[PDB]
C-alpha cells in the first residue's frame, strides 16, 4: 500500500538516519552518539559502583581471632577460674 | 551421699574431653565459610556491576 509503503520508507530512512547510519538527527541538536554511548555508558556504572561495581574491590578474606597460642598466661587463669566456677557446681 | 556426689563424674569423664574437641575444632573450621562468604560476596558485586 502506498500509504503502507511511504510510511515505511520516511520510518526507515530516516530510522536509517536516527540509528542506521551515523548522521545523528538533523532535527534534534544533540546527537545521541555523543550523549549515550560513552558517558551514559557510565551511567550503568552510575548507578552501580563506579570504578568498583565493575572493578569488585579487591577484599581478601582474614584470619579468625584465636589466643595468639598462649598457655603460659591464659592456660592457668583459666585453670583457676573454672575450678572457681565448679565451686557452686 | 559422698558416693552420689562421685556418681554423676561417672559417665561424664567419657565425653568431657571429646565435647572439648569437638567444640573447638568444628568451630575452627569456620575460616573457609569465612573466605567462602568473602568470594560469595565478591560474586554479587561483580554480578551486580553485570546487572547495572
Amino acid at each position: 500500500q502506498d500509504l503502507y509503503l511511504r510510511e515505511l520508507k520516511d520510518t526507515k530512512l530516516a530510522p536509517s538516519t536516527l540509528q542506521d547510519a551515523e548522521g545523528n538527527v538533523k532535527p534534534w541538536n544533540p546527537p545521541q552518539k555523543p550523549n549515550l554511548p560513552e558517558l551514559e555508558l557510565q551511567g550503568p556504572e552510575a548507578l552501580k559502583a563506579y570504578t568498583e561495581q565493575n572493578v569488585e574491590t579487591a577484599h581478601v578474606a582474614k584470619e579468625s581471632e584465636e589466643g595468639e597460642s598462649e598457655p603460659i598466661e591464659e592456660d592457668w587463669l583459666v585453670l583457676d577460674d573454672a575450678e572457681e566456677t565448679k565451686e557452686s557446681h | 551421699d559422698r558416693i552420689d556426689s562421685v556418681s554423676q563424674l561417672q559417665n561424664v569423664a567419657e565425653t568431657t574431653k571429646v565435647l572439648f574437641d569437638v567444640s573447638k575444632e568444628t568451630v575452627e573450621l569456620e575460616s573457609e565459610a569465612f573466605e567462602l562468604k568473602q568470594k560469595v560476596e565478591l560474586a554479587h558485586e561483580a554480578k551486580a556491576v553485570l546487572d547495572s
